């Protein structure tokens, strides 16, 4: 097929690229639009439609069934967020950031929102809790690198909170999710592996402040977290990245 | 802060023997072994392997195809331990000469044994190729990596089966050894004019380029995310948390769109898959329907003069 | 004679921004095949037709 | 038009420069003070570029191209046709990629998250400035820099490959290849797996993540886990930059052969030098 | 104080708050531009130390004389060569 | 009733007769045009 | 004959949509395959049959 | 005239350090102008 | 005319913003289109009006 | 009462005139500007 | 004729942020086709008329 | 009485009405730039 | 006939906004292709009508 | 009132007042320099 062309100049290579570019249209198309399964219609920032909702419609509902007798998930959902935000907005036009109208840390806005997910533990394949503390999991030890417990635990202020007394574990993929700190505050505290530093002499907690370490969300229970908690504690760290960095030195 | 880059501290229980879905649980091999020096970058079990029908024979055909090119090597070295060792990367078992055509009739040190090695090299892949299916199939699961093999596959078959049938010669094959290849890369692009000049090169190297950047951006915002229960990217597609929320609002915010935690996958996916297929499509041209690119791009608009 | 009823399976949205798209791409198709002909290129043969247009 | 969930996340804070005086979105996009330069920097490289296509001969945006100063005026400053524009474009490519960068980095303060992107973004960035910066510098001449065009920036790359015969046997070029090639495969896989377990066979639950470590075992022995996969592509992709910047930046500055005759140090290892 | 400012001096206290933010944003960027100078100017230095060969390399850009906006159409930058 | 797209069997009655004109509309337009250019070049 | 509970086994919308790509696919190719033979190239013949048409 | 009232929607501080940052950078763009031009660089 | 209603629709500090960074963005692409133009360029009329200015 | 910006009509009016004044000024300096351009070197 | 109407489909703010752009880059465009020919190039013309302005 | 905007009627014809005034302006200066370039160096 | 059903199909936003994007960008086209035309590119048609104009 | 920034009326004045002042001690530093660099090099 070399110098035979269709149309006048128009090659089989000609025919190829342009079908690859109709092909490659179409499948952009197809990539956004199952991109748009979470977070959609959009929404104004009163929590009303929004006036425009973008060039790309939203796909058909798509259903995951869940393990474990957990139910049905169809996406799109239409449904709006199942938590209320104590925000309140700076500008009566649009595009402007929204302040919070109490404790940004103990509401859960900004940095610090959680998500409003399932107050039931994640699960592995086989149906048994996700992350549980090694006092639970009895079968885990640590294999290399120096363990935390019994550790100080340093706040952003350098200022020693507690010690570290308990692991909780992944028993599915085999590590370390949260560290269990017993508090001179009088109670006991979840700090996410990814959050803290450990070292020779403590644990360093570069993220929130001591007087921050006496309200961190809690768990129901001592042997099993929900996904809502996780979401709770983990955000209430990131979110003390923003709320609490005045705290540190000079 | 803490970079999730590496491990602090590592921790093992009982070893992970796998899910049972429909595996036949005689050809999964029973031993583990736990190696910390990838506990600080990954998982530390060097796991079980499943080993049946299709993997036994998939590895004794490559096993062949690579026994067999290691053979041709000590013969064109005149049996010296020493110009074997010293060549072992210059050395190649290169296909028969353009005067054989396609005929199965060439001297075994002229390009037999490269047909013979071929063609245990094709029965190889393809086996793998059933594995990833069928391993796939075994748990339950979808096809998707036995797809994106065949992807990858079909760029290495229009490279060494289907361009040489079209051009009438197996001259045009691939050799078998380390520079060689590398040589055969060059002087294909050095005979079709310029490769620069293939369009279909041309996107194939932005799939590429494109799948670099990423997974670059994907490894990245995961390990941003990671604070939160980011990385346990499957239950935040069916139970969004805050970990996708803010990977969305992070890139909405950045380029003015963004993915979901399923649907990165998929670009992912595309953009890899796209590669080796638009590369196997504009080699497959070359030579079949357009000899030089550079003239063809002159005539096309896109070279100047 | 009743195909109407297909109306009923299909969804009409979806159909007709296919059909739309498809007869755009294929007139466009077709105007650059007699484009690309220099007997059928209108823009050329008004050009000889008329002296120089 | 806000996601349905994105309004608890429109907070002050997280600026680095002007506090309160650019915090604030226009349309999906955070503007911030880098987002007042890299719009800045960004259409004023962008209108530069059509400026120089107008001097030229064509408007077919794949044959436009501007062109670097020629060699002999050095590490001056040239004048703006004869190679100026050129420059006035890479300094506005230069302001628009360290502001992106630096805009990324306030979104990522404003929603609690790490740095990565921003600093991967530096990786890619930093083998763009080998490219037009650090290599032309060493060299002496603005004009090693590759012209600015869509398939003629393609022929800078062809001339300066084969200025050392072919540039396959440049062994940082091999290992930035292997990385370019690796983390293709490893983005493949990830996504095959993780779209595997979502999307099972018809009928049946979605998979867990256990079933995707058990796939990687059954199939290659090894799995290396949800979160080291990441870690593993963010590495292999910054790596594969930092190397290729690296081939090139050798090229020309301390290598001046032809790549292949590198090699000679083991072909002509004195044992078997005469073999 | 809910304000950067309440009494003020208006005269004297907002013009040293005033030349002090302008004098850092302007103190930053001339550090930060000279830094970048430095950098530049420190790799020619450097490169000039580099074996002769490294300055062998011929022009790698092709001129197509459709880009050539010289002033002349040759194909070249001309009133070189 | 089968409706997967949730029409009732005379919109989609009406529908069809709607489409129906369109089409014949554009395929009349066709003709005329075909019939005007195979007067000025004709191609069979 | 009885050939309608295919219908029952093959969703209808899958198999009209791809069967219409299929076909509109075959017709295509077969048309450039006549126009790239020139002895089949309708418009070039045209244009010799009646001098430049 | 009433152009004081800027000071009630751009806060000063900031819009005294942007004016640093955007007059250093203005006299940079000028500097290397004219270093460009061989009539007006003072270097050599 | 009454276009004080802009105002009403169009926030002032983002309009500013925009404003000055589109004024400022035409000035410097106006100058520098005047100094690439040889009959426009003010530094080199110069240099040639006072030999060498 | 249409208000998206959250002003009132009078205070949309002050900030108008406030601008127009401003954009007066500018122009007035353009058209300065140009004239002596325009007498220096015609463009027309 | 009632054309006001568009307004209660679109809001004013996104349609005048999309007109501007529109127009600015419209009329970019058009300056930089008139400047790249040698028959509308104003600034080359007027160095000819004048000799050398 | 719904619109996607949450516009009323008299809103959007007030605003049209301003829309329009301000469109026709533009209009006319470009019709007085197209006189003088069309004089100055016809295109037609 | 009754064609406004149309509207209770499609939404008139999307519609309208890929209508006034479509009717620019086969505006551009079509202008693009009379200039690429040396017959009916009219600034140079006008350039030798007036010899220079 | 129309304040974004906080300031008050009197605050916006006097603040205006001291940044007219900064403004016009670095135009007329400027002007020197300009004077300088012309009697040395002029360039109109
Ligand atoms: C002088 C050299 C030429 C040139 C000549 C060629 C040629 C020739 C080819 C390419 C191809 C490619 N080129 Mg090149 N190319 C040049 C310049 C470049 C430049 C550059 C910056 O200059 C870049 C970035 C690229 C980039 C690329 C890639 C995008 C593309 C291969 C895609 C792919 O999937 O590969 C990786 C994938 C594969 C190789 C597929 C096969 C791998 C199989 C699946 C492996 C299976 C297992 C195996 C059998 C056994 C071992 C396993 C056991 C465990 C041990 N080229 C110049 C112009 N290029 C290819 C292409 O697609 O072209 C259109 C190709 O054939
Ligand atoms: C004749 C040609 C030679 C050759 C000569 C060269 C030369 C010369 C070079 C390479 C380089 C590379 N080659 Mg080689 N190469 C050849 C053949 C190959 C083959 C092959 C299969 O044959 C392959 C796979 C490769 C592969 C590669 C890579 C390792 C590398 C390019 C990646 C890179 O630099 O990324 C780096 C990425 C960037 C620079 C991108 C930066 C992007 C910036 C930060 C953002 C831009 C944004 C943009 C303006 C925005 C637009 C806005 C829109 C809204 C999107 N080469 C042959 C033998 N190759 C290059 C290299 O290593 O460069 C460092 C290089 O210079
Ligand atoms: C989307 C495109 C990308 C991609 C995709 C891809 N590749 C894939 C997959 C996917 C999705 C798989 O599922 C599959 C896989 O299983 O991966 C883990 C595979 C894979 N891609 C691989 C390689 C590969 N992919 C490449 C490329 C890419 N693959 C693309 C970039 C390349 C390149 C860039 O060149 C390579 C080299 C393999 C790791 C694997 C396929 C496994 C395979 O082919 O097995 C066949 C087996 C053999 C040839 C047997 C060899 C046996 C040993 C030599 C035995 C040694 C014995 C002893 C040392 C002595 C020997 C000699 C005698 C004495 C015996
Ligand atoms: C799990 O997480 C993940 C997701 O999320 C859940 C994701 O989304 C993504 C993100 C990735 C995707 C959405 C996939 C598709 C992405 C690509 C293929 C990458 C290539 C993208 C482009 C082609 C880039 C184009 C976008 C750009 C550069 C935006 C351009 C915008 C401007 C130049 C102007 C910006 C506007 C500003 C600053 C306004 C300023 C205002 C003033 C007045 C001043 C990743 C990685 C991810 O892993
Ligand atoms: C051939 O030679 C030449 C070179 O090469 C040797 C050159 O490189 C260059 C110079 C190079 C360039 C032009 C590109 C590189 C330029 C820089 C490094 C400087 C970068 C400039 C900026 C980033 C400034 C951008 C400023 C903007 C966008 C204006 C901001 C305006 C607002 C935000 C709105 C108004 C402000 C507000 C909100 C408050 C109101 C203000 C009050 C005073 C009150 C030139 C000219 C040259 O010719
Ligand atoms: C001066 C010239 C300017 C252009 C020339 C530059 C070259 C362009 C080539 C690549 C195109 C890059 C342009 C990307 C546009 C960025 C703006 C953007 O995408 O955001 C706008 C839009 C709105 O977002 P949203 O509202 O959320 O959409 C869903 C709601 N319905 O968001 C969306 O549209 C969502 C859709 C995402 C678009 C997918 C991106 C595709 C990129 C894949 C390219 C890879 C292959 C490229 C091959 C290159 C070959 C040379
Ligand atoms: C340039 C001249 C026009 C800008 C001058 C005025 C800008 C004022 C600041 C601004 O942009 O306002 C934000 C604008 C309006 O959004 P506001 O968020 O409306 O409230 C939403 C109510 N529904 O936020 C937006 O929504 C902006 C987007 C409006 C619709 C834009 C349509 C696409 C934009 C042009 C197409 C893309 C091309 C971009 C440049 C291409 C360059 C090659
Ligand atoms: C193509 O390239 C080139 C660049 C050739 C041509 C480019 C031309 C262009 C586009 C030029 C752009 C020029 C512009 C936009 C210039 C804008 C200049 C401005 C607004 C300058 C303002 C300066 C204001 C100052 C310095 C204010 C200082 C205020 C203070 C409070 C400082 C405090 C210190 C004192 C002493 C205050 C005085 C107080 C008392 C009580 C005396
Ligand atoms: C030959 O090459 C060719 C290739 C050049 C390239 C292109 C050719 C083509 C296709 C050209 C097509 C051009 C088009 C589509 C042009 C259309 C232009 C338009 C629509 C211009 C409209 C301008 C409208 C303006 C300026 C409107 C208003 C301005 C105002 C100041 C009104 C203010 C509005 C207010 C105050 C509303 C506030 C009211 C209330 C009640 C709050
Ligand atoms: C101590 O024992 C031994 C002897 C181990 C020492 C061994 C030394 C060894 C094993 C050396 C091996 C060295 C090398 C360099 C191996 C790798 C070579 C490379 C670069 C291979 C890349 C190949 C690329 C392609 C595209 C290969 C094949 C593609 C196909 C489609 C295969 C199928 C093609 C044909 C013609 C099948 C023929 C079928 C029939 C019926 C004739
Ligand atoms: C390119 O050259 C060669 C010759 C290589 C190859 C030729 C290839 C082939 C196979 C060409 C023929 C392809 C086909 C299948 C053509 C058939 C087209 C058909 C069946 C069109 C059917 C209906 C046409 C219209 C225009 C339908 C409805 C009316 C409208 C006004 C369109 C927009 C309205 C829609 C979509 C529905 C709502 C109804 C109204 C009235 C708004
Ligand atoms: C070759 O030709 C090329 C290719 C150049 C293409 C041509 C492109 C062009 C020239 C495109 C268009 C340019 C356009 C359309 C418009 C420019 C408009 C201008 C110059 C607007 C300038 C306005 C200046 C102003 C408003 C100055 C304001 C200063 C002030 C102090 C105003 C203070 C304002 C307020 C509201 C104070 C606050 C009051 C209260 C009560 C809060
Ligand atoms: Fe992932």
């Amino acid at each position: 097929m070399v110098g035979v062309n269709f149309f006048g100049d128009f090659d089989l290579a000609s025919l190829a690229i342009w079908s690859f570019w109709l092909f490659f249209a179409l499948l952009v198309y197809y990539l956004q639009t199952e991109n748009m399964r979470e977070g959609y219609p959009l929404e104004n920032e009163d929590g009303g439609p929004a006036v425009n909702q973008g060039p790309f419609p939203l796909p058909s509902q798509k259903t995951f069934k869940l393990p474990h007798g957990r139910g049905e998930v169809t996406v799109p959902d239409y449904k709006k967020e199942a938590r209320d935000v104590a925000l309140a907005r700076t500008a009566v036009n649009d595009g402007f950031p929204h302040a919070p109208t109490g404790n940004p840390m103990l509401d859960g806005v900004g940095p610090a929102s959680w998500a409003p997910r399932r107050d039931i533990p994640e699960l592995d394949g086989h149906g048994h809790a996700k992350v549980v503390p090694m006092s639970v999991a009895s079968a885990f030890f640590v294999s290399a690198g120096r363990d935390p417990r019994g550790l100080p635990v340093i706040a952003n202020d350098m200022k020693t909170v507690g010690t570290v007394t308990e692991m909780w574990v992944d028993v599915a993929e085999h590590m370390v999710r949260y560290l269990e700190v017993d508090l001179a505050s009088g109670g006991k505290c979840l700090v996410p592996m990814t959050m803290a530093i450990i070292k020779k002499h403590a644990v360093v907690v570069q993220s929130i402040s001591s007087a921050a370490f006496a309200s961190v969300p809690q768990t129901k229970s001592m042997t099993e977290i929900s996904m809502l908690e996780e979401e709770k504690i983990c955000a209430y760290f990131a979110g003390g990245t923003m709320y609490c960095a005045d705290a540190k030195p000079k | 802060e803490y970079q999730n880059i590496f491990t602090q501290v590592q921790v093992a229980g009982k070893p992970e023997l796998g899910m049972v879905e429909g595996v036949n649980l005689e050809n999964r091999t029973t031993g583990t072994t736990n190696w910390p020096i990838l506990g600080w970058f990954g998982n530390a079990q060097l796991g079980p392997i499943y080993l049946g029908t299709l993997g036994t024979m998939s590895l004794i055909f490559g096993a062949f195809w690579f026994f067999l090119v290691g053979v041709s090597f000590i013969i064109q070295a005149d049996y010296s331990p020493a110009l074997f060792l010293r060549e072992l990367f210059r050395a190649g078992l290169f296909p028969p000469a353009p005067e054989y055509g396609l005929s199965l009739s060439a001297p075994l040190m002229e390009g037999g044994l490269w047909l013979i090695a071929s063609f245990f090299l094709m029965l190889s892949v393809l086996l793998w190729w059933a594995r990833t299916y069928k391993r796939a199939a075994d748990l339950g699961m979808g096809k998707h990596t036995a797809w994106a093999f065949a992807g990858a596959l079909w760029l290495m078959f229009v490279l060494s089966f289907f361009r040489p049938i079209l051009m009438g010669s197996w001259s045009e094959a691939v050799p078998y050894g380390i520079f060689p290849h590398l040589d055969w890369t060059n002087n294909f692009s050095l005979t079709h004019g310029n490769l620069f000049y293939n369009p279909f090169h041309g996107l194939s190297i932005a799939f590429l380029y494109g799948s670099t950047m990423l997974f670059a951006m994907h490894g990245a915002t995961i390990l941003a995310v990671s604070r939160l229960g980011g990385e346990r990217e499957l239950e935040q597609i069916v139970d969004r948390g805050t970990a996708a929320e803010r990977a969305a609002l992070f890139w909405r915010w950045t380029m003015g769109f963004n993915a979901t935690m399923e649907g990165i996958h998929r670009w992912g996916w595309w953009f890899a898959v796209l590669t080796p297929v638009t590369g196997g499509i504009g080699i497959l041209l070359s030579g079949t329907v357009v000899e030089d690119w550079s003239v063809w791009a002159q005539v096309h608009g896109y070279k100047a003069l | 004679s009743k195909f109407y009823k297909i109306w009923l399976i299909f969804d009409p949205r979806r159909v007709f921004v296919a059909q739309g798209v498809f007869l755009f791409l294929l007139a466009v198709m077709i105007h650059l095949m007699l484009l690309s002909n220099p007997g059928f290129n209108w823009l050329d043969i008004s050009g000889v037709k008329y002296e120089r247009v | 038009a806000l996601l349905s969930f994105e309004r608890k996340y429109r907070v002050p804070g997280g600026t680095l420069i002007g506090g309160n005086l650019f915090d604030f979105w226009v349309g999906p996009f955070y503007v911030g003070f880098f987002g007042v330069t890299s719009v800045f920097f960004a259409a004023l490289g962008t209108l530069m570029i059509l400026w120089g296509a107008s001097l030229g001969d064509t408007w077919n945006p794949l044959l436009i191209s501007i062109n670097p100063p020629p060699l002999e005026y050095g590490l001056g400053a040239a004048p703006l046709r004869e190679g100026g524009i050129w420059q006035v474009v890479t300094l506005c490519a230069i302001g628009a990629f360290v502001s992106w960068a630096m805009r990324e980095v306030e979104i990522c303060r404003k929603l609690g998250i790490g740095l990565h992107i921003p600093f991967a973004f530096s990786f890619a960035i930093f083998a763009y400035i080998t490219l037009v910066v650090i290599r032309p510098a060493l060299m002496g001449a603005w004009g090693h820099g590759f012209q600015y065009g869509v398939f003629t920036h393609l022929e800078w790359v062809n001339n300066v490959g084969y200025q050392y015969g072919n540039f396959h046997y440049n062994p940082l070029h091999m290992l930035g290849i292997s990385l370019f090639f690796t983390t293709t495969l490893a983005l493949g896989l990830h996504g095959a797996l993780i779209l595997s377990a979502a999307n099972p066979e018809t009928g049946k639950e979605m998979r867990t993540p256990d079933h995707e470590d058990t796939f990687f075992r059954d199939l290659v022995g090894y799995s290396v886990g949800t979160l080291g996969i990441h870690r593993l592509g963010l590495l292999l992709a910054l790596n594969a930059a930092f190397w290729s910047a690296m081939c090139i930046l050798a090229s020309g500055t301390v290598w001046f052969d032809q790549w292949v005759f590198w090699w000679d140090w083991w072909y002509n290892l004195p044992f078997w030098a005469d073999l | 104080a809910e304000k950067h400012y309440l009494d003020g001096a208006t005269k004297v206290g907002m013009a040293t708050m005033g030349a002090a933010a302008m004098g850092k944003g302007m103190g930053i960027t001339a550090v930060v531009f000279f830094g970048t100078v430095f950098f530049v100017v420190a790799l020619a230095f450097i490169g000039q130390f580099l074996p002769d060969r490294s300055r062998e390399a011929p022009y790698p850009n092709t001129i197509f004389q459709v880009n050539d906006i010289d002033g002349t159409v040759d194909g070249k930058y001309t009133r070189f060569a | 009733d089968l409706s997967f797209t949730g029409l009732t069997d005379q919109q989609a009655q009406e529908l069809h007769s709607v489409y129906l004109q369109g089409m014949w509309l554009f395929i009349s337009v066709a003709i005329v045009a075909h019939l005007a250019v195979f007067i000025w070049r004709p191609w069979l």
